[PDB]
Parts: structure tokens; C-alpha cells; sequence
DNA sequence: AAAAAAAA
DNA sequence: AAAAAAAA
DNA sequence: AAAAAAAA
């Protein structure tokens, strides 16, 4: 699976939902 | 009661399916329309070969596309659209000779031969927005194996050539990468990958998504987003009475398109690179929030963080 | 008792223009300033075509532009501009010929040729300059689509070739990049992204502006800045009783075209790349201020952080 | 008793300014300077064309300058100096011909040929140092448009091609810049952008800089730095009795010329050579441009 | 903070 | 926040 | 979230 989260409606990107912390 | 647009779409739709064609499915909606772009652009069987500066493989490809026997009549596409018998004649008539531009048409100066340019062009536009409207939905829950990361998420959908000179502001792929790396001119638009688009059996009907609509949710945040979009977007939707399958619309997310957070240097101030991660040192981006525009007004959300492709899989266990 | 290079461009714009031309909006006088400097660079159809060097491509472009019919009396330029029947007369006489140069004027010696060339040379200045203050004006509430990065923000506003010839420190784009990233001579001009341009209205009579005058939020901003300029400047302006999108300037900010913040090495001392960020570690860029030339005196203002056109979204 | 090196300046701004030419104010002298290094150098109006290998929008402008008419007595050079009738002759029987060579001169053996030479080296040379200062000067409130980054700012002053050519070691620029990013010989000469240079009035009466003499807070950092160097030195200046723009030179900073190294950052100090001796300044960390601009108001 | 040499 | 010169 | 230009 991919866990990206795009940059969308002004919030910003994130490489890996899981590390971030 | 149409504009021109939906109204040749409809036309078209309707003398190559016939009854078979089905008015309110989003599927068979984006099927045909899929079909009649590969109409229109000469791609299907027994067409006009592509020659012009085409590579000795390409020119082999399109003689066998050549030589290959045109679709008969009633043959099956998609899943429910069945071919008439009289769409020979609208390809024949309807489809411009290849290689035909508007320039040449105007210069001929044939009222219907330029009526039958705009058509066709119009006819384009709207079947790469049900494209891309497709993409978006399929990418809800089929995550693309060419998507790895952001900078591969960046130039989502990938369409062919077609398809981004239709519609260059909601189109990505290779073209929109070599585009933004090349010369950038004054006819220049940018991949709005969130624009809105609404779903086929809406814009084919030319009402504009707005609020209350019922619609679904897959459906809805297609519309409004892609797989890899924050899942917050989810907000914008809410389950109908009796839960069922088709909700409402209660509200619709802000800067679609416009979201610019640089600050450039002026009056002995330094500048910025994004306003949002500048703060003091503090990047926690679960903190930041969307403006979600509903009928009693605008309200900020806090993101969830998780993808909507995630929170749709994990909604679904 | 105007300067010539705004009496020039009033009789333009006047025989041009009949009375159709107010002098009282900024969008008019834009417009008429933008259809002058397309008819002075030979840009209208129906005008000489630039064949001089182009190519396959502009060298067609610019074959249709010779043969398309040419503007006639009685067209819209516009919302609210008309061409009057005196416009083809004033496009022969006043236009200079394609290719023109200066230097063959002088060399001439015909007063009336020299007075012709320096007219159109004033007129291209005071257009460019109104076309670089709508440009501001536009981006204040409608980025550009090659502005992404500090890099793509940093050469605003992206303006023709021409516009760049007529005011090189106030023009940017293309050839504003093109001419920084190379051989820099002695008669170099520095891009002045801030430098204070009044608005038209004012511009075309002659009147500075100064603290005091009645204008509009989005026209001092766009004067003294524009969209992805901090959002402190906003404190320059302050609305009036009733608001009514009509105000008055409370100041202006100093240091908008000379700034730089170097220490070069010297005396057994280090060099500095940037006086600001170096301090101890505490790179706090939220606690700068600018300062602004209020009728009392210079006061210093704290910085918002947020650009001006993100600010005009959020407080609209 | 003054060298002959002012001498000649002298006699030749006499000669060539008449009365009209004030031996006391710095932009005067300047001025005068300038307008002698652009005569000595053959780049006035009239003069003979530069033609040895120019290019063709080169030649056009040295052909043009030729056929322009030349200045005439009662010509305003400045603002308060008028040429005099005498120019022409001092231009005749002064100012080299174009392309002249020492050597050649030295080999022919003519005393007066000789002297004219080094009479005329030495006219340079004096020139291009008031020139110097007179940019350091101009920088320390209005900086160059070139100067953007270290980079850039490590090449300054930008002054032309005969200004490289007189002083080497003070002047910057595109050939200074050409000098050090290419093969350097044995006589090769680092450019010192705070070599001190006493003000013009001082440098044409032979005066030492030194201190106790009274002067202005812009001269004194024009004479030992420039616009972009740190503020610390105005240290170096102290204010007089009611001020009234003329102070005192307290000291001279040392390691001015030449120097090689081969919170800690702010803390660094400059030495000062005072009175009673040396002492070590902290540092201000702004340089002279900004802090001229600060302190105005 | 001297003598010699020597333009895009 | 002036005088001179000068298109992908 | 109009029109006219216009293939790896």
C-alpha cells in the first residue's frame, strides 16, 4: 500500500502518514 | 436549456448507443465517454493512421491499426453500451479528417465545417474531464503502482497527450512534467489536481455541483479529491436517513485552486519559503486545519492526516 | 503646467480616445495605456510586421498580424474606451516608423522627427509604468501561474520585452533574469520589485503620492507592494469614516529600493552573508519590522508573516 | 618641500583649473582629479581614438569621440570648476601621446620625454587613488547596483580598466577580478579594500592621516573602509566640541592592509592603535551602510 | 597605509 | 521613489 | 470550480 498524503486545500504534504509524530 | 457542449455530447452519445445508453450511471457515462474520445481522436480500428513524424514502431502500430477491421455494429462496450448500426455514419460525419485544424477550417470559411470543428472540440474537453473525473474515482480505491512518491504524486492523473492538450489545468502525467520543466509561457496553466469536477451524470446535465446534491460519498470526493488527498475532505459528505448508499453534500473545501504561502523579501524583510512551516520550529502538520464551506458558512476542520484511499480502506473493514 | 512626458500621453489618450476616456479610473486609464503601448511598439494589426529576424513561426504570426484588418472608429477597446475616426491619423503621424532608432533622428537633424522620437519614447516610460502598476494591481488577488518558488517570485511582474526596454528597474521576467544571470555593465539597473508607482490616476496628473490622499486598500498596496509582499504593509493604509473601500495613506515604508544586509570581512573581522539571521542561533524571522514614514515620524511595525494576498483572502 | 608626485598634481590642476580649482573640499579635488585621469588617459572629447584593436560598436564610440567638439574654456566640469585657456596647451605639451611606451621613451634618451613620462605615471597614480577614495566615499550611502552578494562585494570598488592599471593594489573590479581568477605572477598585487588612503585633501598637500586632525565621520570611513565593512570603525571618530559635522581622529584600526588566517562570531574584536596604545574593540556586526542609514534618523 | 615592468 | 545609449 | 491559439 502507499501511505502519502498529498498536499491539498492548502495543508501541507506528508512522506508517510505513519511516522509522523 | 443545454449549453453547446453538453448538448453535443448528448447528441453524439445518443446516435452511437442509442438506447443502450444509460443516463445516469456514472460508469456507462465515463465508458462512452472514454469511447467516443478514442472516436475522436482517431485511436480505434480502421481510422486514419498516425504518420506524420511517427518512429518506424509507432508507423508500424498505426498500419496495423489500419489493416485491423473497424468495430461492427452491436459490439459490446464497457460493461452495458452496445454499438448502433448508425455509428458509422457519425464517426464518418461528425469526426474531423485527420489532421484537421481550426486555422485551415476558418480560413475555408464553411460555416458547418467550423460548427463541426467547435463540436469536436468541445466534445473533447468534456470527455477528458469525465477522464479525469474517472481517474480520480478509480484512484479511490485502486492506488497507482507509478505512484511511489511525492514527486511521483505530483503529476496525478497520467493521460495521454490527448488528454492534456484538452484540458492542460486538470490534466497531469509525463506532458504536464515536461510542460512545468520547459518554457513556461503566457498560455501556461498549472496541474490543478483538486479542482472541481462534477460527477458525469451531473455535468453531462450541466448542473454545477453544489450543496445538498445527493450523491455518493466515493462519488463526491472524486469530485472534489483523489485517492492520496487528505481524508478530512471526507467532511464534506454525510450519510443519508436510513444510511443506504447515497448521502448529501453539507459543504464543499476552499482554495481548490488558488494557494500560494511564499512571502518574498521586501522592505529589509527576509523571505519565505512557506508560510505554514515557518512558524518557530514547531513542523507538527496535524495541527493545520481546511475551510470547509457549508449553507450556514465557513468552518475549520482539523485535518486528519491518513489518506483518503486509507480512511475509505479502513471504513470499509 | 504638466511635464512633457505627461502631457504627451494626456493628448494621446485624448485623440485617441474622443471622450470616452475618463481620467478618473484606474482600470480606464490601464486599458488606454496598454492599447498606447500596443500601438506604439506596432503591435495592432494592421501595422508594420517584425520580420527583421524572426522565424518560421513568428515570421507567419506576424504576416497575419500585417494582413488583418486593422482597428476602425467606433470600436471597444475595453469596457469603457472607444476609437474615435481621429486614431488612424494620429497612429500615421505620431507613431514613429518601424525600426526607428534615435540616433538616426538626431543625426537627421529634423526638430520635428527628434520631438516625435522623444514623445514616443516618454509615452512607451509613463505606459509601462502604469502597465507594471496594473500588474500589481492583478496579482493582488490572482497569482501568476509561473510563480511557485522564491526563485519564480523573485523576477515579478513577467512582462513583455518591450515593457522590460522602456523601464528595466521596475520590469522582471524573462529578460530581468536574463540580464542579472550575465555580464553586468556599468549602466545596470537593479529590479526595484517594491519601488512606489501611483496609482494612474494620479501618475497622469502629475500628483506624488504622499500621506493623506484618499485611495483604496488594493491601490496603495499595489503602489508600494503587491501580492506576495509581507502583509505589515497593510498598515500603511487606514479606511476612512464609513469605510466605503475608500481610506487614506498613514505612511509609507522606507528602505523599499536600497537594501542589503552584507559585512564583508575586513580588519581581521569574518565576513557576514546576511546581518539579520547570524545574531546567536534565534532565527525568529516573525520578529522583524519594517519601517514606515508616518507624518510624525519613523516608526517600526512587527511583521505579519503572511503575504498580502493570502492575508486579502482570509480578510475578505 | 612636498614631493614631486603632488607637485605635479598641483601644477597641473593649476594649470588647468585656474583659480576655480579649492584646494580644501573634498568633491572639488575629486572632481579635478577625475576630470585630469580622463585627460591623461586620452578618453575626452576630441582626443585621439583608441583604435589599436577595438571592436565595431567600440570604434564607432571612439570615432564619435574624436569628431565631438572638445571642451572649451569656461566649460563647468563639476560644480564649482571652469577650465581655462591653458588647458589646451597643458594637454599639448603635458599628456603623453596615445600609445606611448616608457621604454621607447627611456631608449630615445630625452630627459625632458623622461620626465613628462613619469611626471604623467605619477598623475595617474594620484588620480586613481582619490578616485578610490572618492567611491568609497559615494558607496558609504549609496551602494553599487552590482553588489548583491560576498561574492560580488569581495571585488570593490568597480572602477574601469586604466584605474586597474595605475594602482593595482587598491582598485577592484572586472580586471582585479580577471587578475586573481587566472595566473599570477611575482609581482602581483592582492587587492586591499581598506588600504588607508588619506582625503584628497590631505592626499594633495601630503599630509600623514594620522591622529588629532580634524575631520568628518564620513571621511574618516571612507578613508579606512567602505560602505559594506563593519561599523565598529566608526569608533575611530570622535565627536568635537558641539559636533557640527567635524570630529577627530581618535585612531587607526591595525591589520588595515593585509590580513591571513591560515556568539563567538559577533564577539570578534578589532584592534585600534590609540594615544596611549593599543586597545581591542568588540565588534558592532552591521556594517558601516546600515548603520549610517540607522543612526541618520 | 617607494623604485621597476604593463583589454569586454 | 533626472539627463545619455538600447530580442526566445 | 467564456472565447481565441495549439506531440515521448
Amino acid at each position: 500500500s502507499c501511505f502519502l498524503v498529498v498536499a491539498s486545500h492548502g495543508l501541507s504534504a506528508i512522506a508517510d502518514s505513519r511516522i509522523e509524530g | 436549456e443545454l449549453p453547446r457542449n453538453l448538448e453535443v455530447f448528448n447528441e453524439a452519445c445518443g446516435h452511437v448507443f442509442g438506447s443502450s445508453f444509460n443516463r445516469e450511471d456514472n460508469s456507462v457515462i465515463s465508458d462512452a465517454a472514454a469511447f467516443l474520445f478514442k472516436m475522436h481522436t482517431h485511436s480505434l480500428d480502421g481510422q486514419e493512421a498516425k504518420v506524420l513524424r511517427a518512429s518506424e514502431k509507432k508507423r508500424e502500430r498505426e498500419n496495423a491499426k489500419k489493416s485491423r477491421k473497424a468495430p461492427e455494429a452491436g459490439m459490446r462496450v464497457g460493461r452495458s453500451l452496445i454499438l448502433t448500426s448508425r455509428w458509422t455514419e457519425y464517426c464518418a460525419t461528425c469526426v474531423p479528417a485527420l489532421g484537421s485544424k481550426m486555422k485551415v477550417i476558418k480560413a475555408s470559411g464553411d460555416a458547418a465545417m467550423i460548427q463541426m470543428m467547435k463540436d469536436h472540440n468541445s466534445l473533447l474537453r468534456v470527455c477528458v474531464r469525465i477522464e479525469v473525473w474517472k481517474a480520480r474515482y478509480v484512484s479511490l480505491v485502486a492506488l497507482d503502482e507509478r505512484i511511489q512518491t511525492l514527486e511521483d504524486a505530483q503529476w496525478f492523473p497520467y493521460l495521454s497527450g490527448d488528454s492534456y492538450r484538452a484540458c492542460p489545468g486538470l490534466v497531469g502525467g509525463y506532458f504536464a512534467k515536461k510542460a512545468a520543466a520547459g518554457e513556461r509561457g503566457k498560455n501556461y496553466k498549472k496541474l490543478n489536481q483538486t479542482a472541481i469536477i462534477p460527477p458525469p451524470r451531473f455535468l453531462i446535465i450541466g448542473h454545477r455541483l453544489q450543496i445538498g446534491d445527493q450523491v455518493t460519498l466515493r462519488e463526491l470526493l472524486a469530485s472534489i479529491a483523489w485517492g492520496l488527498c487528505d481524508g478530512v475532505l471526507a467532511e464534506c459528505w454525510s450519510p443519508s436517513q436510513g444510511d443506504g448508499s447515497i448521502g448529501v453534500v453539507v459543504g464543499l473545501p476552499l482554495q481548490a485552486t488558488g494557494s500560494c504561502f511564499l512571502v518574498v523579501a521586501s522592505h529589509g524583510l527576509s523571505a519565505i519559503a512557506d508560510s505554514r512551516i515557518e512558524g518557530t520550529g514547531n513542523t507538527n502538520l496535524l495541527e493545520e486545519c481546511i475551510a470547509i464551506q457549508k449553507q450556514d458558512g465557513v468552518i475549520k476542520c482539523k485535518r486528519s492526516g491518513k489518506s483518503l484511499y486509507h480512511c475509505l480502506k479502513e471504513t470499509a473493514g
